[PDB]
């Protein structure tokens, strides 16, 4: 019965087969502790190949942000001011699907492209309490405090099984430092389009621009990386005045 | 002696025959008054039909049999001894150890002479002459989920643990004992002779309070666990719960030193170091099963050993008249002398010492 569950949980990724081949891997998953200690680690299933591997308000409460100030993750939608095509084109694809999320059936997410600091996390971070009104263990996050201390080794085996299939990702700026990130995120981003799930976006610069920075040498691996972050969304734009 | 006092008891239950007719058959008499006795006294319950005294007395002047034992004289004396009760069985053994001696000791008689008189024959004469010889209601166990199969660990039972090396089990038969001193009453003794005083109580803070990210050995913690602490030890007064460690005080001396707290407290429970650095084992720990009837007490007397049953029934008891028997890996209560023998789904955080369930 719990691979039935398993083998249409992420049917998208498996092959038939590949399932029946990793069967004592997944009916292992399941077997051990789904939980750790230091709530160190989890297990969760990764495709490497052919085979499935297992690698390691009362509304803000069980929630696991990585790699972020404390309180900063406080915001709601009234309080949201509606104001040019950075925030009345957006309410289109964000309120049609409310109260009526699935898995086991791929969701919208959004990519907030744009400027330098007019409000690219503001509708990411308020979201995430509508991600708290039902509370998801909702994934909060700095990509600039990303690639640095997980170049790092010590413990390495295992420390992104928290930024690739959570119910929810609001991902916010990639801006510091043929890539150190092809076997990393490129392979994160494989598994929100298998296992059946959406993600949230929100950076410093643009799909234009972000493709023709990434990856530099004397090789398509800068314009692969971003179309893993442009296929569950249409991105839209961000205006208005600055505010700092 | 058992045989003049034996047949007193039997008497007036009406059955004190359950297990006595388990134990003693009609071939069980040395004596030879006593062998056509019990036989009218056998041929009563079978309706059943009532039973009582002179049930058999008039029985026994009909069949051919009254004065074959000196009058009633001595068939009144069958009941003048039991200066007891409280023993249970226990008794009719004794007469069953006057037996179970020549169903494989007189059975070894005849081929003392099997050499002179079977002359004249040596394999068959071996083929059967060794052949012979064999012949919640219920005080739960702290939980608000493990209250509703079997509850209790109620009034009386003997408990023996056997999980992996020295783990959370090592917790949870003391973690059995916490929900009863503090949040309701009842003072549980938590003996130990491995763990000692000086060995349980830091670590039931870091079991109590939200303090155990840090930890708690340097002295002084995190400013946060000293603004939510007042959970661990404020309460530990107006409980009940305190730590010993005797080195390692014998099957006798325990089971002796649970009657200054009997008469104190009433004596709630016994969570005992495992019954294995106590002082093969179907004998030893056989003095801790039936103190839990007299006392009245729970008794945690435990073991250390994967798991499995007739595996710590292995060199010694623990089929037997042991009872519930649960086996950690989840709670694997794959034996309990409780009626609902099944296992309840369970987990643990190990960050802040605290289990989990589902």
């Amino acid at each position: 019965q719990d691979v039935q569950a398993f083998l249409k949980e992420n049917e998208e990724v498996i092959d038939q087969k590949m399932i029946e081949k990793s069967l004592n891997k997944l009916y292992e998953y399941i077997e051990q502790s789904k939980n750790c200690s230091y709530c160190g680690y989890h297990p969760k299933l990764v495709v490497n190949g052919r085979s499935i591997d297992i690698e390691y308000k009362k509304q803000q409460s069980l929630m696991k942000s990585m790699y972020i100030q404390q309180d900063l993750l406080g915001a709601t939608f009234q309080q949201v001011d509606i104001s040019d095509p950075s925030r009345l084109a957006m309410f289109q694809h964000v309120t049609d699907f409310l109260k009526s999320y699935n898995e086991t059936g791929k969701g919208k997410g959004l990519y907030l492209y744009g400027k330098f600091g007019v409000g690219k996390t503001f509708m990411l971070a308020a979201i995430a309490n509508e991600l708290a009104e039902k509370e998801y263990s909702s994934m909060i996050v700095y990509v600039p405090e990303f690639v640095r201390e997980l170049k790092n080794s010590q413990t390495l085996e295992e420390k992104l099984n928290m930024v690739k299939t959570t119910p929810v990702l609001m991902l916010d700026d990639i801006g510091a430092e043929s890539w150190v990130r092809d076997e990393v995120i490129g392979t994160v981003l494989q598994h929100r389009m298998s296992q059946q799930l959406p993600t949230f976006f929100s950076s410093n610069f643009s799909p234009d621009e972000l493709k023709h920075h990434f990856t530099y040498s004397q090789e398509v691996k800068a314009a692969r990386l971003m179309e893993r972050i442009l296929y569950l969304a249409a991105p839209i734009r961000l205006d208005g005045e600055n505010r700092r | 002696e058992a045989e003049q006092a034996v047949l007193g008891a039997v008497f007036l239950d009406p059955a004190a025959l359950v297990p006595a007719s388990e134990i003693l058959i009609p071939e069980d008499f040395y004596r030879a008054a006593h062998q056509k006795i019990f036989h009218a006294m056998l041929r009563v319950a079978d309706r059943g039909e009532p039973v009582d005294l002179v049930t058999v007395t008039a029985e026994l002047a009909a069949s051919e049999q009254l004065e074959e034992i000196g009058g009633v004289s001595y068939l009144s004396e069958l009941a003048d001894a039991v200066p007891t009760a409280a023993n249970v069985e226990y008794y009719a053994r004794i007469v069953e150890e006057k037996s179970v001696l020549r169903r494989l000791i007189r059975t070894a008689t005849s081929i003392a002479q099997d050499g002179y008189t079977r002359e004249d024959e040596i394999d068959v004469l071996l083929d059967e002459a060794d052949r012979k010889i064999m012949e919640i209601t219920g005080i739960p166990t702290g939980f608000t989920e493990l209250d509703r199969m079997t509850s209790g660990f109620q009034r009386s039972d003997l408990i023996i643990v056997a999980a992996r090396p020295s783990v959370g089990k090592t917790a949870f038969a003391l973690n059995i004992a916490q929900n009863v001193a503090t949040k309701t009453n009842e003072n549980v003794a938590i003996f130990s002779l491995e763990m000692s005083a000086q060995q349980l109580v830091m670590r039931m803070l870091c079991a109590e309070g939200n303090i155990n990210a840090q930890n708690l050995r340097t002295g002084k913690l995190t400013p946060e666990d000293w603004g939510k602490l007042t959970m661990a030890m404020g309460s530990l007064s107006n409980a009940g719960i305190y730590i010993d460690d005797t080195p390692s005080i014998r099957v006798s001396d325990i089971r002796a030193k649970c009657r200054r707290l009997k008469q104190e407290s009433g004596l709630g429970m016994i969570v005992i170091d495992y019954l294995q650095l106590i002082q093969e084992v179907s004998e030893i720990s056989r003095s801790l099963k039936a103190l839990a009837r007299e006392l009245e007490v729970p008794v945690i007397a435990l073991s250390q050993l994967r798991p499995m049953m007739s595996d710590i029934r292995e060199s010694g008891s623990i089929e037997q008249d042991a009872d519930i028997v649960a086996f950690l890996y989840e709670i694997i209560i794959a034996k309990q002398r409780n009626g609902p023998v099944g296992t309840v789904q369970l987990a643990f955080i190990k960050e802040y010492n605290k289990f989990v369930n589902l």
